[PDB]
């Protein structure tokens, strides 16, 4: 959406690819295509990934369990 | 995004009209309520307290603009706001913000590569003092009406050949002192610091005279009281006089019993001295203030090697000349009815002040008068099909921006900005670069200017469509906020 | 842009109304008129047919529900909760453009799929009684009381098997439902040949008729 | 509330200026009006306008009547009329506001109406005569300009004016008469129409009815007819007896509107006629009163001289066409034009600036006091009357003044109209016509007025832009007497 | 007033010009009405969403009405005219607002529309006449796509006689041509496969009497509107006559004795085809009577009682210009999908004898000819070049909105279509209307008929400079 190209079409063709190849398809934020993410030199940090996991469910659950909002 | 746009575009429309030398005058009416008429742009926007924030950043781009190049600002601010109101139409289609980044970057560069193709440059050097006044009529025509432009650029030009020394110039040593009095051509020119005193008990033929700059300007006991105020008003013009002062300059009033302890060691009483003048004296003479009368002392103390009364244009007027660098500092002495038709000369001489200094850091010139805009115009809109992809768009949008300009000074000028746009593009392509838009004609003809001279800058040109690109292209990047 | 939706909220309320009716052990709606007479009922044909629908475009779908399935038995309420959640489904992925002539393919290739899919499951035991039973039994036990329902599946098996021997499927004339009044409900059987309404001010002039010939000719 | 019922009264006939003002002119916009019952209506001309618009307001109807009695004696002008009306109107107003009382208005308007009627009869022009080929070849041009059918329009240009000139009637009053419907289009098929020449008479396409016609026969009574020469089953079959009686009265070329005989053919070689199918009933008229014969309701009961003859018949194949030539009949008014091309349906643009050719040529050719076009008189009148209130002397200084400059604003709605700029194109015109009079030697820079076709001046004597001197007069009289009547009112 | 008035016009214009631009192209969307109260139609037609919607701007309605007239003129592009002249309205705002006068506009305009005639005539590539196969793959390109899918070969029969039963050689080599004068018949009951051509006119009417002669080898037609006339026809003895008085069984044998075989209750709907058919003339007055009274009519005749019900059946006619195009079938809900195909057909071969010509259609011919446009408006000069570019760049409006209403992204796929076509010389590549992708027209075989292109580029050129030249509106309300 950022780079402006279709949604759902830039998910379609990376899963259509990922599906076949083993190898982890990316996406090029200049032609909406698939890309294999590794030769490109598009990596990202891990342990930002792994705290994210976290991060995301505890609040997520946190939120999603909450009940009866009072005016205290 | 649109409603910055909209807001850009009104910004760009207030002043649109004052481009060229054919600019309305302005009512301008400051926080303090008075009257004031003009049409600089840079003095409207610096008045102009707008409130959208993308106003601001197109307005602070401006004022860098003005930091390094000295004008050209109405020409960013119309190029500015033709971009992004064609932007607002582009992204009406459906495009993305980033593409059209994209397209105005590569158009951005395209035009810098292009530019130094057009060489109507100066003739020989800044030197013929006469030859580049007449290349100095570019913003003297731009500021001031066409009316003055021949005895203000002969004045604006004859100043700042004083001291070509090195060839290194400054700005700060040019200054304008306020004479109000007869007509404009009385105006002349002037070598120094030019500022009015009080006293007449003056001396010409002045060697390295020390300035002295006040931070603080100006029945028995009945008896008893008026001889001790003697005795202190005594000891104060002592103090005042001490290491063998010789020249007192203070903005404070005179007095009988003042004058007379001031001719009592024959130095002359500088007073009504102006507020501008407490630190520009520091900086021009190497002078310092003093706390009271007291305390002048050798060490902080000033330093000026001429001090003497010019009573040129009819009026007492003391002038500092053969400074350290011997001609560095220039003032310029002017004349007219009142002061608001003088401000209008004075920032014409400031802008004739700074284009010089761009010539001092660039002998290369370019045809002005909407040449050199449709010239690269042409040459984008000529390339943009050539390049595939969708930056083509936002390079044809880059060139109409170009094309925004030469329309508004038609239009400043009371001509249908249509007509003459088309024949002056149409004549573009046989009659090359040199050809533009006639002023005086009422009919929209064309008129060759290499012939004229009125050519404006390449550097300050460069820099203008630099960042008045930089500044649309940051200014579509932001999308929203909460107000 | 907002038509879509507006659609979409009309199909979404109609599935709602229509969600507590499916299958035997829904629970059954009753319907008001302006006169006061109420008819209790579960069926959704009668139902959308009865119904005073507020929405219009809920109105449409209506009409065009019953007059298309008309022609089929019944599976009323079960395509409208079909065509409600698909509009729904699609709407989730309206929401962030995904123009709808895609959806549309998805939607005809996933019908050519289900066809073959139906054509391949569909199981053709040969018929008899106990399978008529279980048909009669299934579509009876969705419109009316338990027992009631098991009661009347063997008088209209029996009907239909009698029908069935012409080896082509007829209907209306051939089997006719007759109307009265009797407080035992639990009295339901099938009679053979004709059944009349009524007859004339005879005072026990035939009775048992046996053998009879038939003129009438008014 | 109310005040000055006469600035009411001024501003109502401004707005009703400013709903016909920007129609003025062939270049002008067109308008829609709108009924109670949502009818469409697109025009140009004023005249129409005011016909079909609906007015409210008293004194703006005053001027609708004004305009209508206006279009009953010219037919032309109404819109310059009721703009000058309007004009001199809101100057009048202006004039009563800075306290001069109206009857000096209507004085000065009044000798100011008279010195400028004098003014026309002094400057017009009477060049209209048989030494007028040039401005009469241009002015058609400038009618038929903006096509590309001019390319060879000079040789048009020439054929129509002399086809016009040779038609021209004789009257019993004695002034020159011309009937539009004698000439009319023929197409052609073959050559382009770079070829499209003259037709010295009236010319029909049908069959050849008698193709062993002598060149020049020595006597052709045109004979024409609407029974048929058939065979049936004061004679049972009418297919000799008719003939043979009007060719004993005398008649030689005896026209049949309806079919051919089987063996008409030896008769009409004997007798020198031929039958013509497909004649045009308005043709039919026209070539009738060309020989000086009428129609025959029936030949049964005139014809040995009430039937009007001609002095040669040809019958020759033209541009692939063979055609009728019964031309030069006792009276010239048998007359046609021959359209070469492919069909009708792709020379309506040349067919239809022959006919505006037809009608400005037939316009100038009448009325033979002429005045310039292009706003040249306005120009020449705006000139004359300043002077003169300025000599005149009497308190009426300023209504002849403003009379003077109201006469000029036919010129700014010309050039609005244009899309050039007004002030720009009026002081070019006011400018040229000053020299006009104060130096005697530009005599000739009288006729100097706009330049439609691209809004330039340009001398129109020359150009041909031309008005009869009685439209404009009974225009400005007429534009006079409906401010005398407004001002008139309070 | 001033800007004001043409400004309401046009806006007026592209509120209806855009309130179906989605409505046309095999993928077109179907529009909801609503009447107030409560009755619900679904809609997929143009012209049907025109006629139903109430407006009342007189702009909007002149356009309306544009349309609706163009609809009988040509048939198909009754939308695409709409879309052309809303779009080059909506470009015109911006010369509208600059303050330049209408009249430089309507001069660009029809220099414009000049260029675009003789363009759409060079690009446009020829197709022959009555060749089976390209002549199908037409039908393929512009009948189908409807409810005929499956029963396109009775279409592609009728439409193919019904070119050659209507030809007019009047002025020219039969160029001439309509679409009212065949007498079809469409007649409920049977397959749909019923249908069938038949030589010449026939009649739903015939005599009540069946006790009498009919069909003669020599059948001298003869229209009219006492006994004087009956007795005074025996001037030439025609075999049959055919009138609109009521025959009685006296007067029917004193038709017998006349030699004529007169008929009645036949309204003018048969009597005009039956002339046009027969080639004859109708003559009543006494004085009228002479040897043209009596033109021979049809060449044969025959008595035959189709479907239970009387007819009169005139086979086998001198002039082959008003004949039967029987049809038999369900019901009606096919037929009328039939008539505006054969209408069509008709046009495309009266086209190709006039101009035997196709343009790319997908947007093929609008690049081509936009492309031409701006190539050729780099080279002249004057103010007025700017809606010489404006009309070229507006009329990209019918691949735009094809592209819309797929699902693909009209910008990239614009782009890539006009990017490439410049580059291509002769090539006319276009979009399918089916999967929003670029392909060449040539190859996916779809193409247009050239009349009706001129026409609809014609029309919305003048509708624009009608448009704008209008300059007030107010007289009343
Ligand atoms: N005599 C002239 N004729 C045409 N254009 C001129 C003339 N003098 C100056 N200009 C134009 O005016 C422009 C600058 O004017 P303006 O925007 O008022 O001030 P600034 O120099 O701050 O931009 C220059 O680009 C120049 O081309
Ligand atoms: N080609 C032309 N060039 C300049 N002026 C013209 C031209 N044709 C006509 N006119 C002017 O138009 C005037 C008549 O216009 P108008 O009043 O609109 O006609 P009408 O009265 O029939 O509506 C004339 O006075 C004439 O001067
Ligand atoms: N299958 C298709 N593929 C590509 N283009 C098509 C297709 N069908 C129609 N078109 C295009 O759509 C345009 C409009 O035709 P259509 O929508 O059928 O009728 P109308 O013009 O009356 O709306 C035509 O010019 C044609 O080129």
């Amino acid at each position: 959406q950022n780079s402006g190209f279709d949604l759902q079409e830039t998910l379609v063709k990376i899963q259509a690819e990922h599906s076949e190849s083993g190898q982890l398809v990316g996406v090029d934020l200049n032609t909406g295509e698939p890309m294999v993410a590794a030769e490109v030199g598009v990596w990202d940090n891990y342990c930002v990934k792994k705290q994210l996991l976290h991060s995301c469910t505890v609040i997520a659950t946190n939120i999603l369990l909450v009940d009866e909002i009072m005016r205290a | 995004v649109y409603r910055n746009i909209q807001a850009c575009k009104e910004l760009a429309q207030t002043t649109r009209t004052a481009y060229g030398p054919n600019g309305m005058n302005k009512m301008v009416i400051n926080h303090l309520e008075k009257l004031f008429v003009t049409n600089d742009a840079a003095t409207i926007l610096r008045e102009l307290e707008v409130q959208h924030p993308a106003a601001k950043m197109i307005v602070m781009a401006s004022h860098m603009q003005e930091q390094e190049v000295g004008d050209g600002t109405n020409f960013v601010l119309v190029f500015a706001g033709a971009l992004l109101e064609l932007a607002e139409e582009l992204l009406r289609i459906g495009l993305s913000v980033s593409e059209v980044i994209e397209g105005y970057e590569i158009a951005c560069r395209k035009a810098h590569e292009i530019l130094p193709n057009l060489v109507c440059c100066s003739a020989k050097n800044l030197r013929d003092i006469d030859e580049v006044s007449s290349l100095l009529r570019t913003s003297i025509m731009s500021k001031q009406y066409g009316n003055e432009v021949f005895l203000a650029k002969l004045i604006a030009q004859a100043c700042v050949s004083i001291f070509p020394d090195s060839g290194h110039f400054n700005v700060d040593n040019i200054r304008v002192c306020k004479i109000l009095g007869s007509g404009i051509s009385s105006s002349s020119v002037l070598h120094g610091m030019v500022f009015k005193k009080e006293t007449e008990g003056d001396v010409t033929s002045v060697k390295d005279a020390k300035i002295a700059v006040y931070s603080c300007p100006f029945a028995e006991e009945l008896m008893n009281f008026s001889k001790g105020e003697e005795n202190l008003m005594d000891a104060q013009v002592k103090a005042i006089a001490d290491t063998g002062a010789n020249v007192v300059v203070t903005g404070g009033k005179v007095a009988d019993m003042a004058l007379h302890y001031a001719n009592k060691y024959n130095i002359m009483l500088v007073r009504l001295n102006s507020k501008w003048d407490l630190r520009r004296l520091c900086k021009t003479v190497g002078a310092t203030a003093l706390p009271r009368l007291t305390p002048p002392v050798l060490e902080e103390m000033g330093h000026c090697d001429s001090v003497y009364l010019s009573e040129v244009g009819d009026t007492q007027v003391v002038v500092f000349k053969h400074e350290k660098e011997d001609g560095a500092i220039s003032t310029i002495v002017l004349r007219g009815s009142t002061d608001n038709l003088m401000d209008d000369i004075e920032r014409a001489v400031d802008d004739g002040v700074n284009t010089f200094k761009v010539l001092t850091r660039d002998k290369r010139l370019v045809p002005g008068g909407g040449a050199t805009e449709i010239e690269l115009a042409k040459q984008i809109t000529s390339y943009g099909e050539t390049c595939p992809g969708l930056e083509q768009y936002a390079i044809k949008k880059f060139a109409e921006a170009f094309e925004a300009i030469p329309r508004a000074l038609a239009e400043n000028s009371g001509v249908k900005a249509n007509e003459v746009i088309s024949k002056l593009y149409a004549v573009h392509q046989e009659g090359n670069k040199n050809v533009g838009l006639d002023i005086e004609a009422e009919v929209p003809a064309v008129k060759d200017m290499l012939e004229a001279g009125i050519l404006d800058t390449y550097l300050g040109k460069y820099w203008a469509i630099k960042l008045a690109t930089n500044a649309a292209v940051t200014v579509l990047r932001v999308d929203q906020i909460i107000m | 842009q907002a038509a879509l939706a507006v659609n979409i909220s009309a199909a979404r309320g109609l599935q709602d109304v229509l969600r507590t009716n499916l299958g035997p052990k829904g629970t059954m709606k009753m319907l008001v008129s302006g006169a006061g007479d109420i008819k209790l009922t579960k069926d959704g044909n009668v139902l959308l047919h009865e119904m005073q629908i507020q929405h219009p475009t809920a109105s449409l779908i209506a009409k065009v529900a019953t007059a298309q399935d008309d022609i089929t038995g019944d599976g009323t309420t079960s395509n409208v909760l079909i065509i409600g959640e698909l509009l729904k489904q699609a709407d989730l992925y309206i929401s962030e453009g995904l123009h709808p002539r895609i959806i549309t393919e998805g939607f005809e290739a996933a019908k050519e799929k289900a066809l073959q899919f139906l054509e391949e499951v569909k199981v053709s035991r040969e018929m008899d009684r106990e399978t008529l039973i279980d048909v009669a039994r299934t579509s009876l036990r969705t419109k009316v009381h338990a027992e009631l329902a098991d009661v009347l599946t063997e008088a209209v098996v029996d009907s239909i098997l009698a029908i069935k021997k012409q080896d082509e499927p007829i209907d209306l004339f051939m089997i006719e439902i007759m109307e009265m009044k009797h407080k035992s409900e639990t009295d339901t059987s099938l009679i053979r040949g004709l059944v009349l309404d009524h007859g004339a001010r005879h005072p026990d002039m035939k009775k048992r008729v046996e053998d009879a010939y038939i003129l009438t000719c008014n | 509330t109310g005040e000055t019922i006469r600035s009411q009264n001024v501003m109502a006939a401004a707005s009703i200026a400013n709903i016909v003002k920007s129609s003025l002119g062939p270049v002008g916009l067109d308008k829609m009006l709108v009924d109670d019952i949502g009818d469409v209506t697109i025009t140009n001309d004023g005249a129409t306008i005011l016909k079909l618009l609906e007015v409210e307001h008293p004194a703006a109807k005053v001027l609708c009547e004004l305009a209508d009695l206006q279009d009953k004696e010219v037919g032309d002008g109404t819109t310059s009329v009721v703009i000058i009306a309007a004009e001199l109107l809101k100057n009048a107003d202006e004039l009563v506001k800075q306290k001069i009382h109206p009857t000096s208005v209507i004085s000065g308007y009044r000798l100011a109406c008279k010195e400028a009627v004098r003014y026309i009869n002094e400057n017009l022009i009477v060049n209209t005569d048989e030494l007028g080929r040039d401005c009469l070849i241009n002015a058609a041009k400038t009618s038929m300009s903006s096509k590309i059918i001019g390319i060879n329009g000079d040789f048009f240009a020439n054929m129509v004016v002399d086809a016009v000139l040779a038609i021209k009637y004789t009257d019993i009053r004695g002034q020159p008469r011309y009937p539009v419907n004698s000439v009319n289009i023929l197409k052609a098929h073959g050559r382009s129409q770079m070829e499209s020449m003259l037709i010295s008479g009236y010319a029909l396409n049908c069959v050849v009815g008698s193709q062993g016609m002598p060149k020049r026969i020595v006597n052709a009574k045109i004979a024409c007819l609407d029974f048929s020469l058939q065979k049936t089953k004061r004679e049972s079959d009418i297919t000799k007896e008719r003939i043979q009686k009007i060719l004993a009265t005398g008649a030689n070329v005896i026209l049949t509107t309806g079919g051919i005989d089987d063996m008409c053919l030896k008769y009409f070689v004997e007798a020198g006629a031929m039958a013509v199918r497909r004649v045009l009933k308005r043709d039919l008229k026209r070539i009738a009163k060309a020989s000086g014969a009428t129609i025959l309701s029936t030949l049964a009961n005139f014809e040995a001289a009430m039937l009007g003859q001609a002095e040669e018949v040809v019958q020759e194949r033209i541009c692939d066409d063979e055609l009728i030539l019964i031309k030069n009949t006792k009276a010239r008014t048998s007359a046609s034009i021959i359209l070469r091309g492919a069909n009708d349906f792709m020379c309506d643009e040349m067919e239809r600036s022959l006919h505006d050719a037809l009608c400005v040529v037939k316009r100038v050719l009448e009325s033979k006091s002429v005045v310039p076009g292009g706003g040249a008189v306005e120009a020449a009148l705006s000139i004359y009357l300043e002077n003169y209130a300025t000599s005149m002397g009497s308190r009426e200084q300023l209504a002849i003044a403003e009379f003077a400059r109201s006469l000029l604003v036919i010129p700014n709605t010309l050039a609005v109209n244009a899309a050039q700029d007004s002030t720009d194109l009026v002081a070019k015109l006011r400018a040229f016509h000053n020299e006009a009079q104060v130096n005697p030697e530009r005599k000739n820079l009288k006729w100097i007025g706009l330049d439609l076709s691209n809004g330039k001046p340009r001398d129109n004597k020359q150009a041909g832009v031309f008005e009869p001197t009685i439209v404009k007069v009974k225009s400005l009289k007429f534009a006079t007497e409906a401010a005398i009547t407004i001002l008139r009112i309070d | 007033s001033g800007r004001k008035v043409q400004s309401g016009n046009i806006n007026a214009a592209k509120t209806i010009a855009d309130i179906i631009r989605t409505c046309l192209g095999p993928k077109s969307m179907m529009k909801m009405l609503l009447d107030p109260m409560g009755g619900i139609v679904m809609t997929n037609d143009g012209n049907a969403i025109l006629r139903e919607i109430q407006v009342q701007h007189p702009a909007a309605k002149s356009m309306i009405e544009i349309s609706r007239t163009q609809d009988e003129e040509v048939g198909d592009g009754t939308t695409s005219v709409i879309i052309l002249a809303g779009e080059m309205l909506s470009v015109a705002e911006h010369f509208l607002e600059q303050q330049m006068h209408p009249t430089v506009v309507i001069s660009a305009y029809r220099k414009a529309l000049d260029d675009m005639i003789s363009t759409l005539k060079k690009i446009s590539i020829p197709v022959d006449i009555s060749d089976s196969d390209m002549m199908l793959n037409i039908i393929n390109s512009s009948i189908t796509t409807k409810a005929i899918s499956r029963w396109s070969s009775l279409a592609c029969n009728i439409a193919l006689d019904a070119v050659k039963m209507v030809q007019f050689e009047e002025n020219g080599r039969k160029e001439i041509d309509i679409k009212k004068y065949a007498r079809v018949e469409k007649i409920p009951g049977g397959i749909i496969e019923d249908s069938c051509v038949l030589r010449g006119v026939m009649i739903n009417k015939d005599v009540t009497h069946p006790r009498m002669r009919r069909y003669i080898k020599n059948p001298r037609i003869v229209l009219l509107d006492i006994q004087q006339l009956c007795e005074d026809i025996i001037q030439l003895k025609p075999d049959v006559v055919i009138t609109e008085k009521g025959i009685s069984d006296l007067a029917q044998h004193y038709l017998m004795r006349a030699n004529i075989t007169a008929i009645r209750r036949v309204r003018k709907t048969d009597n005009n085809r039956i002339a046009r058919a027969c080639g004859a003339r109708i003559v009543s007055r006494p004085e009228e009577l002479r040897e043209d009274d009596v033109g021979t009519g049809a060449g044969l005749l025959e008595i035959k009682k189709i479907g239970d019900e009387y007819f009169t059946f005139i086979t086998d006619c001198k002039d082959p210009k008003a004949c039967t195009i029987l049809l038999r079938g369900a019901s009606k809900e096919i037929l009328s999908e039939v008539e505006r195909n054969l209408q069509d057909a008709m046009q495309v071969c009266r086209n190709v004898l006039l101009d035997p010509q196709l343009v790319p259609g997908g947007g093929a011919s609008e690049m081509a000819v936009a492309h031409a446009l701006t190539e050729k408006s780099k080279a002249m000069t004057g103010v007025e070049q700017w809606p010489y570019r404006a009309v070229a760049q507006a009329l990209e409006v019918i691949p735009r909105t094809l592209i819309q209403n797929c699902g693909a992204s009209t910008i990239r796929l614009l782009t890539s279509l006009r990017a490439k076509h410049t580059q291509e010389n002769c090539e006319t590549w276009g979009v399918n209307g089916e999967t929003g992708t670029l392909v060449d027209m040539k190859e996916l075989g779809i193409w247009e008929p050239l009349a009706v292109k001129l026409q609809t580029y014609k029309t919305a050129v003048e509708t624009a400079v009608l448009l704008l030249r209008i300059d007030d509106i107010v007289s009343g309300h």
